[PDB]
């Protein structure tokens, strides 16, 4: 293949790499009309075209960042620029990309959205690709290419009904928050720990597959996504189209699950692989300790390979343990590396090795109660109240944050539990996983944006696996100065009885933070006290003939007594 | 490919002892859950031996407990059984297996050898 640009063209086909362009050119130049980027692939395409013709024909030979490269700089910037002057022979394109400024999309009513799509069809879907990728411009190009069938899909069948189309946009910032984490991770930590995160990953979903099949896939799987971070981007549409075509064809050395997935079209078929079920896991293993802990051959078999070795007892372990978290595997195979190191140069290294389960103990039980606490806590008092009790928890550990961002953690938090605690012990820990990484990824970039705690920067840039027990590490904060009394925010009317459920749960959630940072010292029975004595002022007030004199006269004798309950 | 090759059979006096060897081509060869299996005349395949990747875990057939020892180099590629105190009994082409699990099954193995023949009998 001398010509690239033919070379895909020929692989992912016509309609794919529009689209698939467009995504690049729309998560670089975010801030730019629909029409531009329309025109910028008009014009590859019919250039592509003519190096499908002939590879001989000029400017096929040129590099696909050159020639993309070529057309972002056709296009003044006062709206990076410098960047354009030449495409970059990118790195100037990537972390000049906001992760955080548009207006939101306001959707269009039902039936203009229809009659659009049946209209143009081509060009309502294009809009999409669009809009989403500048707004989200880190999310996986595969994916993307799905998402909009399931936006063509759903107009097709609505066309009574699309609170379906509002789950894809929940759907996408998820799929968006992970890619960028998944991108960061690797350019931060390296190919390694990635492939190493990849390894646990996939041994859990195909305990039966060898380490040696399992081992060509991750190769293959972070080679993907270190494109899709580099952004070429038509190369891991093509080569992740290559990982579901390998796998379809080698089920069944692979797991019994992928059957109904591997029927489905070329576009569902790589999303369905990826959400497929952990396969059951094998009889007649060995115990782990028997290679890793009892052999007289640890320090010599480490030592012909180290990464092969320690890729075997991650995989080993996931295979074993699909309910213990990717992150926690990882910490486990860290101190294994770390143990083998001190114990290899070391008399009698065989007794020290021997003593290492006595050190991954802790590291599972830590997650695992953790989860059960919390686990009981959601149980009894549910999602809003338990939300009550995190914005307590919380505020009292980093007062210094500011209160519409607790409120928004706490309650995404809660809602984390409500999804979590529905499933069985065994999938908790992988459950809580997936949600609390987009949580601590969104928290820790807004912290940069505008720090509050030195804290909290530690937590956000130690290594990925170490956070959410650094996060957990965090005490309460004993120096905070209580800040100042203030009558306004602690005043309420007539508009929160008829407010929405929504709506008043924030407000009384806001209360409730405001009044932690000026008497954090109370603690959680004196507060029961309060929240208990509000719940009965607002339905007292409720019910009231004249609210609002009601909220004003109960008010002003509830705060007397309460703060005559500082002491 | 996962190439695998055995070698060391023949015939033997009973009582006598063989080592017979396969040596592994292919990629992650040194990985895998490796086993013995012999077909005994006009039987099928049987479990003798089986050996974790790094030889930290073994089982045998009963038919061959204290007498047989299985082995791996790993950076050689080569597998070994060891047999002592042969009988006509243990008169079966052997065959060399690659998997992913320490278990006695036939088809729970992915890669085979195309087998060594070992004789017993005066």
């Amino acid at each position: 293949h001398k010509s690239e640009v033919a070379h895909r063209f020929k692989d992912l086909g016509e309609e794919n790499f529009k689209a698939l362009v467009l995504i690049a050119f729309a998560q670089y130049l975010q801030q730019c009309p629909f029409e531009d980027h329309v025109k910028l692939v008009n014009e590859v395409t019919e250039f592509a075209k003519t190096c499908v013709a002939d590879e001989s024909a000029e400017n096929c030979d040129k590099s696909l960042h050159t020639l993309f490269g070529d057309k972002l700089c056709t296009v003044t910037l006062r709206e990076m620029a410098d960047c354009c002057a030449k495409q970059e022979p990118n790195e100037c394109f990537l972390q000049h990309k906001d992760d955080n400024n548009l207006p939101r999309l306001v959707r269009p009513e039902v039936d203009v959205m229809c009659t659009a799509f049946h209209d143009n069809e081509e060009t309502f879907l294009k809009k999409y690709l669009y809009e989403i990728a500048r707004r989200h411009p880190y999310f996986y190009a595969p994916e993307l290419l799905f998402f909009a069938k399931r936006y063509k899909a759903a107009f097709t069948e609505c066309c009574a009904c699309l609170p379906k189309l509002d789950e894809l946009r929940d759907e996408g910032k998820a799929s968006s928050a992970k890619q960028r984490l998944k991108c960061a991770s690797l350019q931060k930590f390296g190919e390694r720990a990635f492939k190493a995160w990849a390894v646990a990953r996939l041994s859990q979903r195909f305990p039966k597959a060898e380490f040696a099949e399992v081992s060509k896939l991750v190769t293959d799987l972070t080679k993907v996504h270190t494109e899709c971070c580099h952004g070429d981007l038509l190369e891991c549409a093509d080569d992740r189209a290559d990982l579901a075509k390998y796998i379809c064809e080698n089920q069944d050395s692979i797991s019994s699950k992928l059957k109904e997935c591997c029927e489905k079209p070329l576009l569902e078929k790589s999303h369905c692989i990826a959400e497929v079920e952990n396969d059951e896991m094998p009889a007649d293993l060995p115990s782990l300790a028997a290679d890793f802990v009892e052999s007289k051959d640890v320090c010599k078999n480490y030592a012909e390979a180290k990464d092969v070795f320690l890729g075997m007892f991650l995989y080993e372990y996931a295979r074993r343990h699909p309910d213990y978290s990717v992150v926690l595997l990882l910490r486990l195979a860290k101190t294994y590396e770390t143990t083998l190191e001190k114990c290899c140069a070391a008399a009698d290294p065989h007794e020290c090795y021997a003593k290492v389960f006595d050190e991954f103990k802790p590291l599972v039980e830590e997650p695992q109660n953790l989860i059960k606490q919390n686990c009981e806590l959601f149980e009894q008092l549910g999602e809003y109240k338990f939300q009550n009790a995190l914005l307590v928890r919380y505020t009292k550990k980093v007062p210094q944050v500011s209160t519409p961002t607790l409120v928004e953690v706490s309650r995404n938090l809660g809602k984390v539990g409500s999804k979590c605690c529905k499933h069985p012990e065994a999938k908790r820990m992988p459950c809580a996983e997936d949600y609390l990484s987009v949580v601590l990824n969104q928290l820790c970039v807004l912290h940069e944006k505008t720090p509050v705690s030195d804290r909290v920067t530690k937590c956000c840039t130690e290594s990925l696996v170490n956070r959410r027990p650094c996060f957990s590490a965090l005490e309460v904060d004993e120096t905070y100065v209580p800040k100042e009394f203030n009558a306004e925010t602690f005043t309420f009317h007539a508009d929160i009885c008829t407010l929405s459920e929504k709506e008043r749960q924030i407000k009384k959630q806001t209360a409730l933070v405001e009044l932690v940072k000026h008497k954090p010292k109370a603690t959680k029975e004196q507060l029961k006290a309060v929240m208990d004595d509000f719940a009965a002022f607002v339905e007292k007030c409720c019910k009231a003939d004249d609210k609002e004199t009601c909220f004003a006269e109960e008010g002003k004798k509830l705060v007397a007594a309460s703060q005559a309950a500082l002491g | 490919e996962v190439q695998l090759v055995e070698s060391g059979g023949g015939l033997v006096q009973p009582g006598g002892s063989l080592r017979l060897s396969c040596t592994a081509s292919g990629y992650m060869s040194s990985t895998y859950y490796m086993a013995w299996f012999r077909q005994p005349p006009g039987k099928g395949l049987e479990g003798v031996a089986l050996i974790s990747p790094y030889g930290g875990a073994t089982n045998y057939a009963d038919s061959v407990k204290g007498r047989f020892t299985i082995s791996r180099d790993n950076a050689k590629n080569t597998l070994y059984l060891q047999m002592n105190s042969l009988k006509p009994e243990d008169t079966a082409r052997y065959y060399c297996a690659a998997g992913s699990t320490l278990t006695m099954v036939v088809a729970n193995y992915r890669y085979w050898g195309q087998g060594t023949l070992v004789t017993v009998s005066s």
